[PDB]
C-alpha cells in the first residue's frame, strides 16, 4: 500500500472508475519483470491474448494489435505502450483501439520486490482507470476489469514460478 | 448409419467446435426404459434385457478447441461405462422412478468428464495423467443426445441446442443456460457471483454461459451440472438435431423443423452417415452461413423415422 500511494493513484474523473489487484509470486524480480517488459509478447503470460501482433522495436509510443481467446465479450484490442522503466519496473499502457467497451482505459503495472516464504519474491501490483460505458455501472466495470486482471497476473504467476526453483 | 453431420470452422480463424457420433455405443438397461410389470407380462426379464444405443453429441470450445475434442473423446466411453455400472445396479433396486437415474448418470459422467479436464481426478491414456488437459480459460459446451428405438435421453449444458422436430411442430428439448435465466442468475449472484449485461449477459462480465465443461477460472460459478430429459418415442416422430450458438443464434427452432423435414422428404423422394439427413446437416450449415453466422457451426440430423 505504500507503493500504491506512489505509483498507483489515479484522479478517476466522475464518469470513470480506477481501481488495482495486486499477486504475490514466488520468483525473482528480474525473472518477472524479463517477462512482463516484452510489450510485444503480452501472450507470454496473458492468458487471453491469441495473437500479437507489433511492428519494429518497442519503444514509448509503440502500438500492439492483440487478439483475444473466444468466450470474451470482444475479439481484439490496440494498445499503446506508455511507459516502460526498467530501473523502477514500471510499465503503462493505454487502450488506444479495439471492438470492445474500455474506452480511455489506462493501466500501470509495478513490480516490487519481496520475501515470500523467507525466500526471494516478487509484489506484482495492476492499477487502472477507464470509462464507465453506457448502461453498466462503476462496480460492473470494476468486478469485470478485476475478473480479467486477476485471471492476467494468475497466469503470469504461475509463468514465473515455472521458471524458478 | 441414421444420421447425417455438417461442419465448418465458418467465417472464423480457428475450429473449436467438435461432434460426436458413436453408434451402438453402449448397451441401456431396459429397466431404465421399461417396468418390470411391463415385461413381465411378455415373460421377459426387464433385468437382464438390454438395449443397444446411439450417441449424437455437440460440443461448442471456447478458449481453446481442447475441451470440445476431449468431450468428444471421452463422454461416450465414461456414459457407456456408467450405463453398464448402473444396469448391474438396478437389477438390485426394484421398481423406482427412473429419470433419478438417468439425471444421476448423465450429471456423474459430465462431473466426471469435467474433473478430468480440470485435473482434479487422475485418467488413464493406456498410464496415468493428473495435471489439467489444457489452461483454465478453456471450456467447451456439451449437447448430448442418447437415442433408442423407445426413448430420447438428452443432457444439456451450455448453450448450444436439441430440438425434436414432432408432427410437422418444434419441440425444444434442450434450454440454453443464459446466464440470464432466472435460475441460473440466482444460483451465480447467491454463491457470490455476478452477471453483467456487457455485449450479452455474461458471468463476471466474461462468459456468456453459466454451464459449461472446464473454465475452472470461473468456478463455482460456471458448473457443469446438466439438464436431462427423457422423451419416450413416438411413430409422429420426424428427427431430432444437434448444433451449436453457430446455427440458432441465426435460424429458429420453428424454421430448423420445417427445413429438416422438408430436405428429408425430397432426398427421399429422389432416390458413413444417411444420404438423407446427411443433406439436412449440409443445408443447414449452409442456411446459417446464408444468415450470417460468423461463428463455428456445427450440425447433426438424426433421423427418427423407420
Ligand atoms: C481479455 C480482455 C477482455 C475485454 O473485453 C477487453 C480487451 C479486449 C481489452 C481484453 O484485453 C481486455 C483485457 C484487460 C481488461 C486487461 C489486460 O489484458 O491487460
Ligand atoms: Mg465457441
Ligand atoms: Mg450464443
Ligand atoms: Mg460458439
Amino acid at each position: 500500500t505504500e507503493y500504491v500511494r506512489r505509483f498507483h493513484r489515479h484522479e478517476p474523473r466522475d464518469h470513470q472508475c480506477s481501481s488495482a489487484v495486486a499477486k504475490h509470486i514466488k520468483a525473482p524480480v528480474h525473472l518477472v519483470w524479463s517477462l512482463v517488459r516484452r510489450f510485444d509478447q503480452p501472450q507470454l503470460f496473458k492468458p487471453f491474448v491469441s495473437r500479437c501482433e507489433m511492428k519494429g522495436n518497442i519503444e514509448i509510443g509503440s502500438v500492439r494489435e492483440v487478439n483475444v481467446k473466444s468466450g470474451l465479450p470482444a475479439t481484439r484490442s490496440t494498445e499503446r505502450l506508455e511507459l516502460l522503466d526498467d530501473n523502477e519496473h514500471i510499465l503503462s499502457v493505454r487502450f488506444v483501439g479495439g471492438d470492445h467497451r474500455l474506452k480511455n482505459y489506462s493501466s500501470i503495472l509495478t513490480v516490487h520486490p519481496e520475501v515470500i516464504d523467507g525466500r526471494p519474491g516478487t509484489l506484482v501490483i495492476e492499477s487502472f482507470v477507464v470509462d464507465v460505458p453506457e448502461g453498466n455501472t462503476k462496480d460492473e466495470t470494476c468486478y469485470f476489469v478485476e475478473a480479467l486482471l486477476k485471471c492476467n497476473l494468475k497466469s503470469l504467476a504461475e509463468v514465473s514460478e515455472r521458471l524458478v526453483v | 448409419p441414421v444420421w447425417g453431420c455438417a461442419s465448418t470452422r465458418g467465417r472464423s480463424a480457428e475450429m473449436e467446435d467438435a461432434s460426436a457420433a458413436v453408434p451402438r455405443f453402449a448397451d441401456v438397461p431396459v429397466r431404465l426404459l421399461a417396468s418390470r410389470r411391463d415385461l413381465d407380462a411378455l415373460g421377459l426379464d426387464a433385468d437382464a434385457l438390454r438395449l443397444p444405443a446411439h450417441l449424437f453429441g455437440v460440443f461448442d470450445g471456447h478458449g481453446g478447441a481442447e475441451v470440445a475434442n476431449y468431450c468428444r473423446e471421452r463422454i461416450h466411453v465414461v456414459l457407456s461405462a456408467a450405463l453398464a455400472r448402473l444396469g448391474k445396479n438396478l437389477g438390485e433396486m426394484g421398481e423406482v422412478d427412473m429419470k433419478e437415474h438417468w439425471d444421476d448418470v448423465f450429471t456423474k459422467c459430465f462431473q466426471r468428464v469435467d474433473d478430468e479436464v480440470s485435473g482434479r481426478v487422475t485418467r488413464v491414456v493406456n498410464e496415468v495423467r493428473s495435471e489439467p488437459v489444457t489452461a483454465e480459460n478453456v471450456g467447451s459446451t456439451a449437447v448430448v443426445a442418447l437415442v433408442c428405438s423407445s426413448h430420447v435421453v438428452v443432457a444439456n449444458c451450455g448453450d448450444s441446442r436439441i430440438v425434436l422436430c414432432r408432427g410437422k411442430e418444434p419441440v425444444a428439448l434442450s434450454i440454453d443456460h443464459k446466464p440470464d435465466r432466472k435460475d441460473e442468475r440466482a444460483r451465480i449472484e447467491a454463491q457470490g457471483g455476478k452477471v453483467i449485461q456487457w455485449n450479452g449477459y455474461r458471468v463476471f462480465g466474461m462468459l456468456a454461459m453459466s454451464r459449461s465443461i472446464g473454465d475452472r477460472y470461473l468456478k463455482p460459478f460456471v458448473i457443469p451440472k446438466p439438464e436431462v430429459m427423457v422423451v419416450p418415442r413416438a411413430k409422429d416422430d420426424d428427427c431430432l438435431i444437434l448444433a451449436s450458438d453457430g446455427l440458432w443464434d441465426v435460424v429458429s427452432n420453428e424454421e430448423a423443423c420445417k427445413v429438416a423435414r422438408r430436405q428429408i422428404l425430397l432426398w427421399h423422394k429422389n432416390n458413413s452417415t444417411d444420404p438423407a439427413a446427411q443433406a439436412a446437416a449440409d443445408y443447414l450449415m449452409r442456411l446459417a452461413l446464408k444468415k450470417g453466422s460468423e461463428d463455428n457451426i456445427t450440425v447433426i440430423v438424426v433421423d427418427l423415422k423407420p
